[PDB]
């Protein structure tokens, strides 16, 4: 999968 | 042990969240290479 | 019961902490230790009570034959529990237990209740036997006067009332016989006769006797009779733009 | 059609409808977050009104001391702390002349009460600053900790009874080179356990601790947009402040101007009497004006040096020992140290991080990293900042510390009554920070001249009146202590209804207490019949909700409600049931002064009255409900006791040890609970003597066997007091 | 002497004598003679007590019951206690004066005395002082004794005590002490306190002694006049006569059209609220079951899973809010008896709880340069909004539903009780059915539930229905569901600690009609219903809000508004009853033969003021109190406190009392600084300006 992150909130998540 | 956590930058790491929130959240977008 | 006290004192002295607390503390400093506590619980008693009343077992039960008569569970509700405790090493209780007690239980005797509580029953008799008149709605002229809030069995200064109570309830713990026990001798004798055989805790009796003996005077606006009989009901008599006629019984 | 509530004032006077103007039905503004900025602002303001005085260095603590007294006279209308000693002495001399022998009588009375006072009196009060733990703890806890530490330092006197030896040892402790005490140490064993550690501090550190004041934010203050700081002192100053306050109250109670000691329904009487006397004293054809005044920065411009001067003047003819005793609290206040909040929050948004900078490390971060207001605050605070996180606050005062003395000073200012023999006379009422004035003259111009002269005279005494908050009009309408007077009608309306909810003691106690509040509101606050009946209704609703005691006929489901309904169906006479037992509420206006147990005695069925009032029942502060207020109740099954509601183990264990020691003492001596025991001897020896005598009495009276007597005497001999 | 006492007396006797002297506040060091006297008395008392015991038969014997009980040497309190107990046990009169010994054989108190002179003289003196109540025995160092009873002591004891006294006298004579044998409070100041005193004196005094002398001697006789003459004239009250022209509108910026319209920031919808009604027999049920049944009644709204977003405020996530609302619906409609949310991980981010800054130890923050203190968040300056006026108009109108139910009270037997009951009946009938009462009941119930969950639950997400109980004219009872709320976590004990609450409230008002009123609400169109056969849309206003423990606690105490609304009217009615005798409640509210019903100027329309009945004024006052509660914060308190001064000044102007203001711009600025964004404060400023204009016009005539 891919990875999408929010820099403002400092969060990350893997999208399968 | 604690000061080196932030001095080396290990503290500044993103925290993973479940995929449902990420799909619902719009601000989160793929980072460019 | 003295031997039980001696054994408990011996058990307490076995702890170095208790030994030093007893030895270093003087009788004067007792009144400080009684007020010692290091804890923050809550700064709003109503809220704390509200929260405690929904807890399972907020009431601290005592150990005795009567306490064992209340069932462990009554139709689902866990009135009490046998679980041990560390904070006080005592049983625990629920308000449901109080309700059950008041509903089902041994009907104890009540023969010295009125004689112990004759002041409140005198208040009730004064209210019940009174008569009420018309109401006048015109402006009223009230004079500020130092009036006695409640009637007293025998008016006396606060000190003399304290000695009278001490002689009545705890005679062995009173010293320096002053020229007050002799004056109120029949009062002490009558109170002892009325307070003989009562199981009520001595402190409650002491405080009731104090309330019945120590005067409570305050500066209030009164337009009419100033005797304590009228003052006790003042709230229901006077008014900014109204007035009522009351005849205490 | 648009509704305008203010139009109600067209058909009603503002004073009559003033009650609706108070937003007392909403949440009182509380403080969110740190109160450090407010404390720093208070220090900056206090030093801004005295920055033209003399600045020196205190050789005892090394702090920066500012003294505005006898300084330059003010040149503008800003708040000024530059009180002149000669003017204050003149005002006090005039006050003494007006009241012959009041100072001497007050000094004698205070001295006698001090001679009679004991150490236990210090347990009465509010949260006190504990130096042993550098925290805030109840008065009794702090007093006991101080006594134990003084025992550790060989300082005795707290066990000598009277308060004089205790205060003498408090004074002596300031000389000990090192102070050894018990401190709370939180050790990590994962768990964190607090225990006792024998800690030691230096003389200067101890002196700073004694002079320190713990500062929080005034929470729940109703009627102000911005918060402030409230300070509490330690045990070292409490006894001396108590004696000085007793002296000041003795002086105040004999002053007609004084309005602070008076309390209750007499406030309206004071207002009406003052207004009537002023109107009668008005010259014929003249004008009497009333100034509704207000002191802002009242506590930040009053000086402990001035209070020391007042104490010296008041005790002019008294034993030197009492003069020295009374001169201590002002001395410990002129050298006070303000503890500043708990630090500041600093955050990084890009990193999503936050941190608390404690007060000792305020200036360890470059000032560029603080916001504008905090940057300026710290820049101005730097001169008075100490490396331990505290500030030096020499000038000014703290609210609620010296109230009677401040009222005395205000009355002294009021009593001048004229300046320059001009054609006016002024007199007024003073109570702490709130004052009202009345000026009688021949025309409004002369009345304003008198008001201006009073303003300047107050400026001379360190008293500042807020021009923004103060106004004037013709005599007959004004405001004082949140009570509005108008044409002889007084509305003491700040919504004195405190709360119509359960007090929080127990069922019977709460019912009796609440009915007592309603009745006292009727008597004192001019509460009406219908409003009082509705208050009864609301209180009963709250009580039923809290105690889960609804009417037996109600459909409310619950653990206790099932048994309440069962009793409702069981009992033949329903009217005799207590409210806590689901019975009907029979309280009305006429019978608000009778306990509900007595009220229903005749209507109760024999079975229920026997059960509830069983002489030996398992479920059984009775005098006063924790301020101390008396409530009338009747012993019964509803008089049950409450449960003993960072894991604290050793502190709790010490609490249990003290509690069990006191319980054993009470068992040995039955009158200890009612009448406070008196004695300079240890509790153990008293208990041993009592138990030995009791065993002898039992043996002679036949209540004790020979073997039991032998065992008892053997145990008492082992105790070692025979 | 100290050496003599140490040698000739035991340590226990010396300690007891010192304690006895301390009880009398006498220094043993300064009075050695009395120390020796007390020691001798105590030693002789023990000598008599010792060597005596009582056998089983009660006969004196030498050896366990000692034949004597010693009372001297014990503490005064303990001594008095033992004496009183001994008197009570044996039925003997308690002697007035503390005894020194007690004899069980005769059950009599005995006093022991020692004198240098003849024994008979001291014996008679002691008998006169005490009387015959206590047995007397006096010993003298000249080998002469006086005993009231000669059988009390045998030859051995008397001989031993006399020998001891003779030895003591001989030793004293040897040391030339026998012939020699014939203060108050000192509060000393230390070194530190004295030094602090010296440096706490006003300017001009070198030490505290100089200040003491100056205050004790120097008399000022016109220092105030000298200082006033010497003081600059620039300091003064600078008073100015107040006139109607001086008074000006407060907060003119509220009339600026560039500023944004003040938004709706109340916790719950007040006038736009929509309540799903479910008729019930009257039984009390848990809020979860109430919500479940109410939603079951409206199945279309519950089953609406497709959201039609109408507007999202600025940052609220539509997906988060809708998913949270669906989670609430599922949790409430589930078979379980727990109202807990079933996700507890999506809700961690939907409510924004997970977006919290992480605390770090101080050292890193100090070293990290990028960490700075955040600027304060100033409240925006807004202008008047018509929605506040509309809410005031609507909340003071009578509805068909009454939600205020109060407990009963005892029967009335006095005329005062009857008049109070009549006034209460009129008041409640007037205010029972006003919409403000229903809003207040909903607020208190919701806040009570919020607080109960706050203390019951700490680290979990709870579903709290916004429920009410409403009874109509016919007496039918309805459970009204106004929406739901997510109360998330807490994890914070104290007064001021935010507890996130995400409120989803039903409504029937289109947010597009007044766009500037809802910049904080994300509202979806969730369905429609036929209230009376006419279709009407049903939107779901969603918002994220914060609350504290104190906020909920005072929300439970929003019923006191009722009291505040009665006191007022009572006084008004009372005043009328003062004008004329008979009760004026009926005449004030409805009118009578000799009095037209009372009316009050309530509002205006087209620039002309309008009058309304006493009941309308009652409802307006109650609504004003309720809005004071709802929009209560620092701004409202400050505005009310500062505007009371202007109101009193205007009242003084009306009565022609010639008010004077020392400075008016300062008061105006203090009042205006609190008009930032609170809708009630801005609307109250507008109303104050309107009423001030009306008062100026009335004054002109
Ligand atoms: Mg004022
Ligand atoms: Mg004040």
């Amino acid at each position: 999968g891919f990875m999408i992150t929010s820099k403002t909130k400092r969060l990350k998540a893997q999208i399968p | 042990t604690n000061y080196a956590k932030w001095a080396t930058g290990d503290g500044l790491t993103y925290q993973k969240i479940m995929k449902e929130v990420a799909i619902d959240d719009e601000t989160m977008c793929q980072e460019e290479p | 019961m003295t031997l039980a006290k001696i054994e408990l004192l011996k058990q307490l002295l076995r702890d170095n902490e208790a030994k030093t607390v007893l030895k270093q503390t003087t009788v004067d400093q007792y009144n400080i230790i009684r007020k010692f506590n290091t804890s923050r619980i809550e700064k709003n008693p109503s809220l704390r009570m509200k929260w405690a009343m929904c807890s399972n077992f907020p009431l601290a039960l005592t150990k005795g034959d009567m306490a064992n008569r209340i069932p462990l569970e009554y139709k689902g509700i866990q009135l009490k529990t046998n679980a041990e405790d560390i904070g006080t090493k005592g049983q625990m209780c629920s308000i449901a237990a109080v309700t059950w007690w008041n509903t089902y239980g041994p009907i104890g005797d009540t023969e010295g209740f009125e004689r112990v509580y004759e002041s409140f029953f005198l208040r009730k008799m004064r209210l019940d036997n009174a008569t009420w008149g018309r109401i006048t709605f015109g402006p009223v002229e009230r004079v500020r006067k130092r009036v006695l809030l409640n009637p007293l069995t025998k008016e006396m200064p606060p000190d003399e009332a304290s000695n009278v109570i001490m002689e009545i309830l705890f005679p062995k713990e009173a010293g320096i016989p002053r020229e007050s026990t002799w004056i109120h001798r029949e009062l002490i004798k009558e109170k002892r006769e009325k307070l003989k055989g009562t199981m009520i805790t001595p402190i409650v009796l002491a405080y009731m006797l104090e309330r019945e003996l120590v005067a409570r005077r305050r500066f209030l606006p009164v337009a009419g009779a100033t005797s304590a009989e009228f003052i006790e009901m003042l709230h229901c008599l006077q008014g900014e733009n109204w007035r009522q006629i009351y005849h205490p019984g």
